[PDB]
């Protein structure tokens, strides 16, 4: 007897009330919810209505600048579950600042299948810090509660009590509370999701959120897997197809679809994997009749034609259009704005795609690690270029490290060069490495790769100090290394000792107390050479040590500046610049000096 | 054969001029 | 350019032998 | 009876010592002497020989490289003063790496008008922390002793005694001491150089040095102006004319000079201004006969043709080539490497020059402050450009603030670009008022000019916050300002007030504690708007207070970046870029959602 | 007349288009 | 692009007008 109701679209709902009970007859939205601004509506007239047969939204539910609703508890009584077929900026719940909301009172919401939820700038809400976000959502990452009421005054929240079970997500008992009337209902964790009947029961895996009666895949709220004829059922069984992700059609629904959008005006709705997809997938054709998407002979590959050739890439909405082609007939800009490590979505969404007809543009995309993204990329055109006719921008991308893995990633960059200026914590090896593997067809000028304020951020020296005596006793530690030597002996300033008081065994790369050991003697015979090392005072018995040496040498512009760094051993047991000037002012006077008095034959 | 500079240019155009 | 040509290149013997006039 | 010898030209002594005995005959030097390597000499052969007739030497002096040397006390014991007519890299004597040198014993040397000391690289030198370096140079800024035995061992120098006086040059007396057997003269300070025989006398104005009677500029063995014919004289009395700054010659040796250079080969030698200058000056030509250089009728300007269209300056030895010309036919790479200001010097030598027919790159120029050392430059053609086309090369000069003078400055730049990336010390506001006055001609592409990296090191925000209220009694500190808002108000992260216990009246830009004020609220109306201001904790009383307050804004790519910065009052008495993030991927979101939401008609 | 922006373009816009 | 039209830039009476539709 579940969904006792029709399924709606989805709703743009402003200006007045009619249409918000324009759903009273609704059990399911296959589409979002938006009930947007609304100013004219006063905390009175929103007591007589009421909707309590929604269950489930597919996409998403949005709330933006709507006055006097004082809650949404009579609102949506019933909503279940939110899916998360399509997002709004990443979000499958937004709160914008909407005010007058004193509380949220979603009692029955339960699972969020995928999105995140973007409460803010509410001047007036309370009963927020005792929400579950942790049985709603899976993903708590991106949650972002930062400007309500709850952080800016006390609320002092009470909870129904004689008496609803609180839960320990940071070392403490506090509430897992819903509002002044109602709490939320946790149940055994031996069932991830499969529906608690108000006792110790979990239903079968076919139910999702809450469920009435012992398993029964016919008796609960919502399904988990897809809902054919009043049963939550598995994948739907012939000769029934799947449809968004959620139904079990027959084979009518999709003729009637398609009929209905070849002429009228679509998503023609084909069928090929048993579900009723609106557009056949890479590779496959529709010809005629039966709804199947055919292999075609003579591969045709599927194509995304751009609006006007350009687009900005910055949540996960706006890269799902980017899904199922292969060909990009324009240009990338991504640009991810955030701290957050949005890579799963982008690699199952913008991950197909093999030739870019464009510029591939990395904007200041903060918190971006590395651009496996595009792991079947293979062709980047320059048919059209940016100012400065580059193919590949790269702006300051602070925590980019590893580009393409050029050890079994293709690339055939055409007509175009790079940009590679400003980005921190990468390093020169991996560009130098593109342009020999991608063989860029522009030949960039001077100054288009910045070469020093490039990678200044990681040590990426791409050399190793083989460590050779070390001998511990009881306070004294010894070092003595292979000695290293620069083309230009006169350009090794030193070697800067790096050592630190951890008894853990993960150290990474830079606290850190810094000391500096003056360069041997330029023997320039197959002696000693004095082995520089040092020897740090200070020391316990019975504690561990983390080292590894940097070589501090000047910069050479025509010259990729050489360096050596030894890896991260550990110990068992037992007036920056003006050093540079002058070693810089020592050289230049000293080759003048060569130069002057060493001439040739006249 | 290497990159001489410094203090080795001029204690090594001695031997090659001797 | 003696330090140009002994330096940040490679330099036979032949042009140490033609500076030796700087040493003669 | 002065200098009872003949005139040396400018030595160069390789190899062996007959020629440095060809040196027995020579009462003055008029170039420079190079005792240059020597390597079959031991410290036994340089005993029988010495010059005590030598007395001045007009360039400078250079010892490279020669072994045996033990000391100069024989070798030079009567060379009183070394001229700066010509120097040798900024350095009127120059002793590099030569080894064996005991001490210097140059206890007759008195003064150096011109030039620096760069005694370095010498392994076995003492009694050299005792030279005057007070009395000798009057230029004290770019001595450059560095590298020699006193800064790695100890030699426990000794010095005559029973008496030989000491003078305080940090606020101790320790020693003025030349050698074992000899001291250094100090004589009273009433006169700068005038002379003193052994006692209190201070000889004739026109004495340099030494002298042997009173007052008789005929009688001493140095002259500070001009020499003619035995006494030490002012301006060269007619029939006489100058002649390289220390003679005063006849008709006649000038006459001979041009004759054998015209036509044996050379530095002409021609009469101007009474001084037998090689080359007549700009706006000046030679017709026949009597050696004047006549005013030209259609102005002829001076030109110094270059090597091959290119040079490079980085001493005065370099920019004294540069002299008396005002048209440069082709390029100037001016690169000061080092930590002193050399200013008056390149502004003496290198500032007459008005038309640059090429390009004006400045390399890695440290401890260069302004520009206005070509304070006639009004033209910098561009027949001749670099790679990339520009006209205006600008490095990382670090401690350039200023460039030219843009108040009474012209200039005239043609056929070129511009390039100011990466000068720390400098401000966009110079660079746009440059390309304001000059009018280039290129219109220089974008990331010509860095945007970011080019001023973050001063504080030139182009704006002022007017203090309101002051009001301070015993502990607290109250302030209140004038509101400013940027044109997105979302920008504006804050005010970070800046405090320093000081009392002393001169305190300049940035110890310096900071505090974080959060931005007021957007009142939209003629309001106080809250007047940010900041009530700092502790405070003593009786003491004075240094404040200045700059605003933290986010970065716009595409526009200068606003700001403001109060000026610097004195109060009488009584985890940097994730908030950056933060606040950008607010602005972000809210932006896209009115872009959604805000659409027009259809 | 001034750049209204934020949470003022939305109440801004309301008095315009009333 | 209302944030592109009203905020970078400056923008009329008769454009917010226009906009109107997205409130009605
Ligand atoms: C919400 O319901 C889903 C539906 O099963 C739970 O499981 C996730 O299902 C999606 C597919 O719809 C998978 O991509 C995820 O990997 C699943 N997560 C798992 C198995 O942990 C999800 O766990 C539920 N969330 C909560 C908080 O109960
Ligand atoms: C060394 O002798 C000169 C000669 O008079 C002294 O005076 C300097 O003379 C030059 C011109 O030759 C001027 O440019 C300087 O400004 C003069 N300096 C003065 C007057 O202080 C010079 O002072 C002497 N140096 C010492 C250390 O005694
Ligand atoms: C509700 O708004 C619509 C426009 O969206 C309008 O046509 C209708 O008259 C309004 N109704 C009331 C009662 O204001
Ligand atoms: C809901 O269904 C009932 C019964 O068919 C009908 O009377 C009513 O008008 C419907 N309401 C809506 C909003 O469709
Ligand atoms: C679960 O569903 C049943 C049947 O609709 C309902 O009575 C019960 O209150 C629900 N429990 C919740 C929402 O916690
Ligand atoms: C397909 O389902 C619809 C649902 O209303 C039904 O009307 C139609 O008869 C079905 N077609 C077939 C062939 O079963
Ligand atoms: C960019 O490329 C196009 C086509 O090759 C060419 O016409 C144009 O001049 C180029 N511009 C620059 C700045 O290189
Ligand atoms: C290059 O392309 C081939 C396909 O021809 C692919 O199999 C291989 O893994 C790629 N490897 C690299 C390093 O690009
Ligand atoms: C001194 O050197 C010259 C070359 O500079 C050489 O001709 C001469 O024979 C040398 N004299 C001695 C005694 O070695
Ligand atoms: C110096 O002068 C004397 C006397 O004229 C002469 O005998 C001697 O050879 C001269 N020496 C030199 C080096 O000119
Ligand atoms: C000054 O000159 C006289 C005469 O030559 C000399 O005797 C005296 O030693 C000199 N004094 C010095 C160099 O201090
Ligand atoms: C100029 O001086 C030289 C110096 O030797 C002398 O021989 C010559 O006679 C002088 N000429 C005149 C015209 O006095
Ligand atoms: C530089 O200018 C010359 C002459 O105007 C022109 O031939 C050349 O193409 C230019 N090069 C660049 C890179 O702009
Ligand atoms: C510009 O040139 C004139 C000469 O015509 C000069 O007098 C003036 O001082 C210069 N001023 C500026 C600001 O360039």
């Amino acid at each position: 007897h579940l969904y006792p109701g029709e399924v709606c679209p989805g709703m743009d709902i402003r200006n007045n009330l009619t249409r918000l009970h324009e759903l009273e007859n609704c059990s399911v939205i296959e589409g979002h919810l938006q009930i947007l601004l609304m100013f004219k509506t006063r905390p009175e007239d929103f007591r007589d209505l009421s909707f309590p047969k929604l269950i489930m939204i597919t996409d998403y539910l949005l709330l933006f600048r709507v006055y006097g609703l004082e809650s949404l508890k009579d609102l949506f009584p019933n909503l279940t579950v939110i899916r998360g077929s399509r997002l709004f900026f990443n979000y499958a719940l937004v709160i914008f600042e909407m005010v007058h909301l004193k509380e949220l009172g979603l009692y029955n919401l339960m699972n969020i299948t995928r999105g995140s939820v973007r409460i803010e700038k509410n001047n007036e809400l309370c009963y927020l810090a005792t929400i579950d976000w942790s049985r709603i959502l899976d993903s708590v990452e991106d949650n972002y509660i930062v400007l309500n009421k709850d952080d800016n005054e006390e609320c002092g929240d009470i909870c129904p009590g004689t008496n609803c079970p609180a839960t320990v997500i940071n070392g403490q008992f506090v509430e897992r509370c819903w509002t002044h009337s109602h709490c939320q209902k946790v149940c055994p964790t031996i069932c991830k999701s499969h529906g608690c009947t108000a006792e110790g029961l979990c239903c079968h895996s076919e139910c999702l959120g809450n469920c009435s009666q012992p398993d029964d895949p016919t008796k609960c709220v919502a399904c988990r897997n897809f809902y054919l004829d009043g049963r939550c059922v598995e994948t739907c069984p012939p000769p029934y197809y799947h449809f968004q992700d959620w139904r079990c059609v027959n084979f009518s629904f999709c003729q009637d679809l398609h009929h209905k959008c070849k002429n009228s005006r679509c998503h023609q709705y084909v069928i090929h994997n048993n579900k009723c997809i609106p557009e056949c997938p890479s590779g496959y054709t529709m010809n005629s009749s039966n709804l199947l998407c055919t292999p075609c002979l003579g591969p045709c590959p599927k194509v995304c034609h751009l609006l006007e050739g350009e687009k900005t890439i910055d949540s996960v909405t706006s890269a799902q259009e980017l899904r199922g082609c292969t060909v990009i007939n324009g240009s990338l800009i991504i640009n991810i704005r955030g701290g957050n490590n949005l890579a799963a979505e982008l690699e199952a969404n913008l991950g197909l795609i093999e030739e870019i007809s464009g510029y591939l543009k990395i904007r200041r995309s903060y918190a971006l690690v590395s651009l496996s993204f595009f792991r079947k990329l293979r062709l980047i055109r320059g048919e059209t270029l940016e100012i400065g006719n580059y193919s590949f921008y790269a702006l300051d991308n602070q925590n980019l490290r590893q580009l393409w893995d050029w050890s079994k990633h293709n690339l055939t960059i055409t007509q175009g060069k790079l940009f590679f200026h400003y980005n921190p914590k990468l390093c020169l090896s991996e560009i130098h490495k593109m342009e020999e593997v991608s063989g860029t067809k522009g030949r960039q000028e001077r100054n288009d790769i910045a070469l020093k304020t490039n990678g200044d951020q990681a040590s990426c020296e791409n050399e190793l100090l083989k460590f050779s005596y070390i001998r511990t006793s009881f306070d004294k530690i010894l070092l003595r290394w292979e000695p290293y030597w620069p083309p230009d002996f006169r350009d090794l300033l030193g070697f800067m000792l790096f050592y630190k008081e951890a008894p853990y065994q993960n150290v990474t790369e830079f606290s850190w107390t810094v000391v500096d050991i003056d360069p041997p003697l330029r023997s320039n015979d197959p002696k000693s050479q004095n082995h520089p090392g040092w020897l740090m005072r200070g020391l316990k018995p019975w504690t561990q040590y983390a080292i590894f040496v940097k070589t501090l040498v000047t910069f050479s512009d025509e010259r990729r500046t050489y360096g050596a760094k030894s890896d991260i051993i550990y110990v068992q047991t037992d007036q920056i610049l003006k050093e540079l000037e002058e070693s810089s002012f020592r050289k230049t006077f000293e080759d003048y000096l060569h130069n002057v008095v060493f001439v040739p034959r006249p | 054969n290497q990159h001489l500079c410094g203090s080795e240019l001029v204690e090594a155009l001695y031997l090659v001029c001797l | 350019g003696i330090v140009e040509q002994c330096c940040t290149s490679i330099c036979s013997l032949y042009q140490l032998e033609n500076y030796c006039h700087s040493l003669q």
